[PDB]
């Protein structure tokens, strides 16, 4: 089963961050998306009550202008400033995008489910410049749903320019909606570390409710902070309130050239870091990561992680979502499709493209590109791939995976009937090369890749 | 219950 280095990189990247299934990552038990979600919702509390699942909620929120007391005992109340208000509304929107929640602002003396306010001092009346924020779970008790932030932190005052402030808003709102931190730890109680993490996926990579940096799981965000819910948070909040199936149901583009009107899904130039888990409820969608020069690894599989713009594990696709297309940058990239019909564009650089199942359309772009086939099921005659920009003598088609059942023999213009043979057939009228592969144990020739252009036997890796 |  000696397969090529290009196939191996697809195989390995497909298994990037495998989780659950009795695995042990970082010496800890590995949780599936769902085991992580159940852990995060372990309080079993939402605005609809206890152990109430899949039920929507219509909630109110309020920027407090004054208080009689803060439920924690902290003092020195300061109301939200204009920037905090704007960023908090963007955080609320990132939650209502993914779950069946509506948020309506109230003012004056009206009560609200979720409230926002800052503090500056402790119960003793001394300045507190050390703490960050906290929030209270839904309930009927005094202060339920309230969230509180330390105004002496610049990131809290300036959440639109200091990424941790925006993440903190999203985080705190999550707690105010009923989500819990993955591990039984909390600010003020001793000194927890990633060694105190229940499961391996207890990190910023999987949930912004984690206390542990994305580096603990081998992700690397280079000092940036994701502003919106991450993959496990999306599953968790959907478990409580139901998924929002009205969101971005058109053809949506994430990354460069984005049409999402969401800052966390948008890169306006190559210096912008992207950190997101995408929720998308319909249509034909594209990951456009074309503006980066880093070597990237882009995986369109539901639940999978990508290494985008020189970061690691910074992009993921939520459970329940199908993203169809991907565009690499000028780096040497790996693009891995899913079972849907995908359009993959490597861009410049020497890229490895793997369409997987479905009828995919592949553009290697400038550079020495490799189009990888791991199975006869990747390109059946009934749903064949197109490779639309193949460069004879430059690009490669990798069929080394077929060695597992016997290395393919290249034949010139006829099959022998013995199987494990591959042929290139030139349609001169249309300038199309049909790559036919006859697999052993198939009575008909069932694998076809159509190529817009010429190809040579020496371009085919067997 | 409070998460800090
Ligand atoms: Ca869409
Ligand atoms: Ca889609
Ligand atoms: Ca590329
Ligand atoms: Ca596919
Ligand atoms: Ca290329
Ligand atoms: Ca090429
Ligand atoms: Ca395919
Ligand atoms: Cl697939
Ligand atoms: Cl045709
Ligand atoms: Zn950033
Ligand atoms: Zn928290």
């Amino acid at each position: 089963a000696n397969t090529s280095s290009a196939y191996n990189s697809v195989y390995d990247f497909l298994r990037y961050h495998d989780r659950g299934d009795g695995l042990t990552v970082n010496g800890k038990t590995s949780y599936s998306i769902d085991q992580a979600a159940a852990q995060i919702t372990r309080e079993n509390v939402s605005w609809n009550g206890t152990n109430v699942f899949g039920k929507s909620a219509n909630l109110t929120f309020k920027f407090l202008q004054s208080v009689s007391s803060i439920p924690s005992g902290d003092t020195g109340f300061v109301k939200f400033n204009a920037e905090q208000i704007e960023q908090a509304k963007l955080s609320l929107q990132s939650w209502s995008d993914v779950a069946n929640l509506t948020f309506t602002e109230v003012t004056g003396n009206k009560s609200a489910n979720i409230t926002f306010g800052n503090y500056t001092r402790d119960a003793s009346g001394n300045l507190d410049y050390g703490t960050q924020a906290y929030a209270y779970y839904p309930g009927n008790y005094q202060g339920a749903g309230s969230s509180w932030y330390n105004y002496n932190q610049s990131n809290i005052r300036n959440p639109g320019s200091e990424e941790y402030g925006r993440q903190t808003f999203t985080h705190e709102i999550g707690h105010a909606l009923g989500l819990a931190h993955p591990g039984e730890y909390n600010a003020g109680e001793g000194d927890p570390s990633y060694n105190d993490a229940v499961y391996a996926e207890d990190s910023y990579q999987f949930s912004i409710h984690s206390y542990w940096g994305e580096n603990e799981t081998g992700a690397d965000y280079n000092g940036h902070y994701g502003g919106a819910p991450m993959i496990d948070d999306i599953a968790a909040i959907q478990r409580l309130y139901g998924a929002n199936m009205t969101t971005r149901t058109g053809d949506s583009v994430y990354g460069f050239n984005s049409n999402t009107d969401r800052d966390f899904y948008t890169a306006t130039d190559s210096s912008k870091a992207l950190i997101f888990s995408v929720w998308d409820a319909g249509g034909t969608d594209t990951f456009d990561f074309s503006g980066y020069s880093n070597n990237q690894r882009i995986n369109l599989n539901e639940g999978s992680f990508s290494d985008v713009g020189g970061l690691k594990g910074n992009v993921s696709i939520a459970h329940g979502v199908t993203i169809e297309n991907a565009i690499g940058g000028s780096g040497n990239d790996i693009l891995v499709g899913n079972s849907a019909d995908n359009i993959l564009q490597g861009g410049a650089g020497n890229d490895v493209l793997y369409g997987g199942a479905g009828a995919d359309t592949l553009y290697g772009g400038a550079g020495r590109d490799t189009f990888v086939y791991g199975s006869g099921q990747d390109s059946t005659v009934a749903a064949y791939d197109w490779i639309a920009d193949f460069q004879k003598g430059i690009d490669k088609i990798d069929l080394s995976a077929f060695r597992n059942e016997g290395q393919l023999s290249f034949v010139q213009d006829q099959f022998t009937g013995k199987g494990q043979e591959v042929m290139l057939q030139w349609d001169a009228a249309n300038s199309i090369t049909n790559l036919w592969l006859h697999e052993a144990g198939h009575s008909s020739v069932d694998f076809l890749v159509r190529i817009v252009g010429q190809a040579a036997q020496s371009d085919i890796i067997v | 219950a409070k998460a800090a």
